[PDB]
C-alpha cells in the first residue's frame, strides 16, 4: 500500500519491478508513493 | 490458477 493506487511490486532474479493492475504496465522505474 | 504477474521490461 505504499505505492499508487493499482501498482504491486514484482520480484524476479535480477530485482524488483513495478507492475500497474489495471493496464498491465511494466516497468523498473518506482511509480512513486 | 490466475497467470504469473507480466514480465519487466527488457
Amino acid at each position: 500500500s505504499d505505492l499508487p493506487a493499482g501498482w504491486m511490486r514484482v520480484q524476479d532474479t535480477s530485482g524488483t519491478y513495478y507492475w500497474h493492475i489495471p493496464t498491465g504496465t511494466t516497468q523498473w522505474e518506482p511509480p512513486g508513493r | 490458477p490466475p497467470p504469473p504477474p507480466p514480465p519487466p521490461p527488457l
